[PDB]
RNA sequence: UUGAGAGAUACAAUUUGGGAAGAAAUUCCCAGAGUGUGUUUCUUUUGCGUUUAACCUGAACAGUCUCAUCGUGGGCAUCUUGCGAUUC
């Protein structure tokens, strides 16, 4: 019990960092935009610039769209990369514990008491079911 | 109870009860409101049944507060006895939380029972 | 860092080590719900996208956000205050924001940031009796809404008809799972978008805001007369 | 007045039959002719037609009463937006913490 | 947000640093807290006042 | 099997 | 279910009889039993085929 | 000319466009709206009387 | 039943429940014996087989003047029975079109014919017989009535909402057709058209205004009696016949009148 | 049964291209008039209401969300009621007939408040949901309401207002 | 070979809008559409989709006693060299 205790503080920990540091992230949004026009004409031709206002730099991307610099060509977007890979990397932390915490619970349930009957399965994933019982 | 939302009708609490004493026999149910919140806080919760029978109901309902915190599925049923009858314990429970496995062999009634619940939510 | 102005006024993009949103102060210095402050002698209140609606519209794309520095605002689906903060702090100190809700374990924190906040003002009777707050506050600039009960439409009409101005703002908020479950959204949200037009609404646009909420839309729209 | 006892009673007789002292007085200050008489709502039944007023507020009553509210403050009291709005959400904050229990 | 938590954390809410460092190295845990000077607690003597 | 009694018509 | 399960409560009183059955009565697996209408006499039968057989002393 | 005729019918019938990420759909009319109720739900019906048609009982 | 029961009734004072379902059968259950009423038992008293394929829809009337039955099915007429004399008497199986409001109509100029079902006319032209043209018309989506002038002119095509007008050219084994833009007429709904002259014609929109185009007529209205404002269209204009600037119109009220134009 | 035939009684059919005939039982029943339903419509139900003093109300549900109020005049529909959830199976009048139970595809029982007068129909309240699909209902009075579901099942609901099991 | 309808997906050409340069002719850059040749998903459609099957369940591991956990010794390095997880 105070080793499953030690994995259980751990995977909160990572839980918590995995929360507080994906919450002060920005992430691209992904929706299919439909907009409402008239008959046939302004369905027709290509909605011509009203919320584009330039085709080339707002217009694509919206988490910033627009109407009228610490080397910004790699080492802020390598900074970026980072941040999002060390989110995902506390995301592998917090599973992987999470598995090892669920592993050492199922053997400390097991070691209680009552009967129970080793269940294997089809591939060979053992399990364990236990008596229908009730604790006196 | 008027402030026991949403309470089960009979034939969703019979299945409801029935999941619950499958997840006990499988060792996957945690029983107890204290538990229950523990299991909400880390997170490993699949849905919360609870009691609309504690006479201070205000022992439970703080664990709605914080399942509308985390969008995980809660429901009520008439009586602690008849809960702590299906956990199979010798005691009135309160509330019992089933725990989350991927592995477990009553995934599919646990799914099954925790849509019928968020169905009415 | 540095910040960037958004189409919106009041709306700000927080660049540098983390490129995120941000909004002005009007209870200044002082966090609401833990949520980062930015100073850059001025300060600066990040928004999270998938803690409000708002928010992801934004992140999504609006280009007629009526939300407005200069305007009014009805919000009929805050009851605690993750969103009306933020949208007290881009309608500036100029104007006033009508939170109204019905459930009143949440409105005890909506009224606990309202005195902070003068901007806000709080109505605790439901959205779909527009008579009981009558007497209140009436002929908004541009109303919002985030409820997601069966009869949308219906409220959001009702609540228009009485207290929102022609040519105003409606920003819908729909979850597809308190309609219909077990059919699609895109024609749970066509039938509401047409649902809105048989009232005096001409829609203009909707986004699916997929990862930020799951299942939601948002639909905006002119209130014709 | 501000008193937040007529602020009180102000949201009882909105949320219930409006045949209190307001708009009992005005009725009585206004016995001309009988006239027709447009209340706010229509579930002040007793307070449109309980003594001697042609009532009607049904469906342009609605369009009428989005101008009057639409142009409140600029002429028809001597005041203005800010008192408008400071009087309004002390109203608002009577109210809620009437309601909502402290 | 103590209502909100379950009664073991209300048990052990001011022995964090003692709590801590007895999970992160696995040692044995306090058992008093904050809760050591409440008059039942002073009443009882011995280990069942961690009872 | 139809209508047939001292019913008036379209009347009242 | 289980091996020497079964208890005699005595009503209205409620309250389980202490003294039968003890640890070395030979009841097995309980699977069916039946008191007789006239003697007070219980017979209990179990899963490997035996019936035994109690007499109530009492009746 | 007859083994694409319905194509360009339905091309010059139907709405909503792509338009990259975007979508332009139309709006229906007000005399349709309040002339008559939408169309049947024709998975549902086609549910029904399959049922009502079903091989279980041996329909002539 | 042999198989699902789709549609079931009662009586008023619940002594009768008839059902009926696809086996094409209805059953009758029967509570009326006093001790079948004190013991609350029904009884599976009788069964008829009246109909053709099914039955989906089924509903009874009981007053003093009336106690029947009535059934409907995929066959797709429309059946009567008594109600208390359910197994005994007679019934009665209604034609499955009595045409009320015609379809079909023909000119005797061409010996041609013209026939609308659901947004589509038919024409045929008689000698033998040979189908002369079809218009299935799509920007139409509900019927309702046509006519065809004299001297086959112009049809027009007119239901609740709009109405459209086509001018034909016979071309030998074929006909070719032509529309022509009308907005007064695209604007207001038809109830009836029928050619005052070979260009005249007056039509009955359903919001009772009577045009007369290629101008307006006073109805004197009816005062509208307890059964008008019940049902609440009797003081609506049926009917209207024309031939040679001299009309009729007729309201269902029982009131018939000419006009002249 | 003991009073005699109103002179106001007609039969209501609807079809399964859409359209409604209107009977009536006078002299072997004449055909008074006719409601067509355009293409791809069709009309799975109606019902009757005549608040005793005011005109008559036709309801009718198609194969789609919707309830459709008709205006018998015109032959017209004078509302287009989108009901606020699922695709409608079923539909039964309350007894006093101031309350529209629609039984829809998701298993929702919607009530349809009617008394405002004829044209407008009101959202009430969605009752407790369930599963599969509720395929015909039922009144007792005003108080509860039964219904026929797709897994075997009837339901009975306790639509009375002002008490704790609404 | 879903009889068919609707969708994403590479090439071949023809293009539509917004900006750059030039007298234009045109060229450069940016966002896309539609057309034939392949791959693929969704909805009926007739032989028939299986009308049987699935899964749970009652006193259903355990005399050749079964299981757990902590230790000890050995085999497999010609490789199960063994994860807070059963390698035998």
């Amino acid at each position: 019990t105070q080793d499953s205790n030690y994995v259980r503080t751990l995977r909160q920990i990572e839980l918590k960092k995995l929360e507080k540091g994906a919450k002060q992230l920005m992430f691209k949004s992904s929706g299919n935009h439909t907009i409402f026009v008239d008959s046939r004409e302004k369905m027709n031709e290509f909605t011509p610039e009203k919320f584009f206002n330039t085709t080339s730099e707002m217009v694509n991307r919206s988490e910033n769209r627009l109407t009228k610099s610490i080397m910004p060509k790699e080492s802020l977007d390598k900074k970026k990369l980072k941040k999002f890979k060390q989110v995902k990397q506390h995301l592998q932390r917090e599973t992987q514990l999470k598995q090892v915490q669920q592993r050492m619970d199922a053997q400390r349930e097991l070691l209680k008491k009552g009967s129970k009957k080793k269940i294997v399965d089809s591939s060979g994933k053992i399990s364990f079911k236990w008596k229908k019982q009730r604790k006196r | 109870n008027p402030k026991a939302f949403p309470l089960a009708d009979a034939a969703l609490t019979q299945q409801i009860l029935d999941v619950v004493q499958q997840a006990a026999n499988l060792r996957q149910l945690k029983k107890g409101a204290n538990e229950a919140t523990k299991t909400l806080n880390r997170g490993i919760s699949e849905f919360i049944i609870m009691a609309a029978d504690c006479e201070p109901i205000e022992i439970l309902l703080h664990l709605p507060l914080l399942c509308e915190d985390k969008n995980v599925p809660y429901v009520f049923v008439p009586s602690r006895v008849a809960l702590g009858r299906a956990c199979g314990v010798s005691r009135p429970v309160i509330a019992a939380s089933i725990t989350t496995n991927d592995a477990s062999a009553i995934k599919t009634q646990i799914y099954a029972v925790k849509d019928k619940i968020e169905t009415l939510l | 860092v540095v910040i960037e102005p958004h189409r919106h006024a009041g709306v700000y993009i927080a660049r540098g080590k983390e490129d995120l949103l941000v909004t002005k102060n009007m209870a200044p210095g002082e966090s609401v719900y833990g949520e980062k402050r930015i100073s850059v002698k001025v300060e600066y209140r990040v928004w999270n996208p998938f803690r409000s609606k708002l928010a992801a519209g934004i992140m999504g794309g609006l280009d007629e956000l009526f939300i407005a520095p200069g305007k009014k605002v009805l919000y009929l689906g805050a009851a605690s205050g993750t969103s009306v903060s933020h949208v007290s702090d881009v309608v500036g100190p100029e104007g006033v924001v009508y939170a109204v809700e019905f459930s009143h374990r949440p409105g005890r924190e909506l009224i606990s940031m309202a005195k902070k906040r003068p901007n806000i003002i709080p109505i605790i009777e439901d959205a779909r009796h527009p008579q009981k707050y009558r007497m209140l506050i009436g002929m908004v600039d541009c109303v919002f809404a985030d409820v997601a009960q069966p009869d949308q439409a219906r409220i959001i009409a009702l609540n228009s008809h009485m207290f929102l101005k022609d040519q105003g703002g409606v920003v819908i908020s729909i979850k597809a799972n308190c309609i219909d479950s077990t059919v699609d959204a895109e024609t749970v949200f066509a039938r509401e978008v047409q649902k809105l037009r048989e009232e005096r609404i001409k829609p203009l646009e909707q986004l699916t805001l997929e990862p930020y909420e799951r299942d939601h839309c948002i639909v905006v729209g002119r209130y014709m007369r | 007045a501000a008193n937040a006892l007529e602020e009180a009673n102000s949201i009882i007789e909105g949320k219930v039959s409006s045949q209190l002292e307001k708009l009992l007085e005005e009725i009585k200050k206004d016995k001309k002719s009988t006239l027709i008489v447009s209340e706010t709502k229509l579930a002040n039944a007793i307070n449109k037609l309980g003594l001697n007023f042609n009532v009607v507020s049904d469906a342009v009553t609605l369009d009428i009463y989005r101008a009057i509210k639409e142009y409140l403050p600029e002429l028809l009291p001597g005041m203005s937006d800010n008192d408008l709005s400071k009087m309004s959400l002390g109203l608002a904050h009577s109210i809620g913490r009437h309601k909502l229990k402290f | 947000s103590l209502a909100k938590s379950p009664a073991s954390t209300i048990q052990i809410l001011g022995a964090e640093k003692a709590l801590f460092r007895a999970l992160k190295t696995k040692h044995d845990t306090p058992k008093y807290g904050l809760l050591y000077h409440a008059s039942l607690v002073g009443q009882a003597t011995g280990k069942n006042k961690g009872k | 099997l139809t209508i047939t009694d001292e019913s008036n018509f379209m009347n009242d | 279910a289980v091996k020497d399960a079964l208890r005699l409560v005595h009503l209205p009183s409620c309250s389980v009889f202490s003294n039968w059955p003890t640890s070395g009565t030979p009841l097995g697996k309980v699977t069916s039993v039946a008191f007789s209408p006239s003697g007070g006499l219980l017979a209990v039968g179990n899963e490997q085929g035996k019936v035994r057989l109690w007499k109530l002393n009492h009746y | 000319i007859k083994t694409k005729k319905r194509k360009t019918l339905k091309n010059l019938r139907k709405d909503s466009v792509k338009r990259g990420k975007f979508r332009v759909q139309l709006l229906s009319t007000t005399q349709d709206s309040k002339t008559l109720p939408p169309k049947k739900e024709s998975s549902i019906i086609r549910s029904k009387d399959r049922w009502l048609n079903r091989k279980a009982l041996n329909k002539g | 039943h042999d198989a699902d029961v789709l549609c079931l009734t009662t009586d008023t004072d619940n002594n009768y429940v008839f059902s009926a379902g696809v086996d094409r059968k209805i059953f009758q259950f029967s509570q009326n014996t006093n001790k079948s009423q004190k013991n609350n038992r029904w009884v599976n008293s009788s069964n008829r087989l009246l109909h053709g394929n099914d039955i989906r829809a089924i509903c009874a009337y009981q007053s003093k003047g009336a106690d029947f039955l009535v059934s409907g099915g995929v066959e797709k007429t429309l059946v009567i029975n008594s109600l208390t004399s359910f197994s005994n008497g007679n019934y009665r199986k209604m034609p499955t079109v009595e045409p009320y409001s015609k379809n079909v109509l023909v000119n005797k100029e061409q010996r041609l014919v013209v026939s609308w079902s659901e947004s589509t006319v038919k024409i045929w032209t008689m000698g033998n017989y040979k189908l002369v043209c079809k218009l299935t018309l799509k920007d139409d989506q509900n019927i309702s009535t046509c006519s065809l002038s004299p001297d086959g002119q112009v049809l027009v095509v007119g239901r609740p909402s709009t109405t459209k007008v086509f001018h034909l050219q016979p071309v030998g084994n074929k006909l070719k057709v032509t529309k022509l833009d009308n907005d007064l007429l695209l604007r207001t709904s038809t109830k009836l058209v029928k050619f005052i002259d070979n260009s005249k014609i007056v039509i009955c929109s359903c919001e009772d205004d009577v045009f007369i185009v290629d101008q307006e007529v006073e109805l004197l209205e009816v005062t509208s009696t307890k059964s008008s404002i019940k049902v609440p269209y009797i003081n609506r204009i049926n009917h209207l016949e024309v031939d040679q600037n001299i009309a009729v119109i007729s309201r269902g009220c029982g009131v018939v009148d000419i006009l002249d134009l | 049964i003991n009073k005699l035939t109103p002179s106001d009684l007609r039969l209501a059919i609807g079809r399964s291209n859409g359209n409604i005939e209107i009977w009536n039982p006078r002299n072997n029943w004449f055909q008074e008039m006719v409601i067509e339903g355009g293409k791809d419509r069709s009309i799975e139900g109606l019902c009757w209401s005549n608040v005793n003093g005011e005109s008559l109300r036709l309801f009718s549900i198609g194969g789609s969300t919707v309830v459709t109020e008709w205006d018998l005049a015109t032959g017209l529909p004078l509302r287009n009621y989108d009901c606020n959830s699922g695709v409608i199976w079923s539909i039964s009048i309350n007894d006093s007939q101031d309350k529209l139970s629609v039984g829809c595809d998701n298993g929702t029982v919607v009530l349809i408040d009617i008394s405002g007068g004829p044209g407008v129909l009101e959202h009430d309240t969605i009752l407790m949901r369930q599963e599969a699909r509720v395929l015909t209902l039922a009144w007792k009075k005003d108080d509860f309401v039964i219904g026929g579901c797709s897994d075997g099942r009837i339901r009975i609901w306790s639509a009375q207002k002002n008490d704790e099991n609404m």
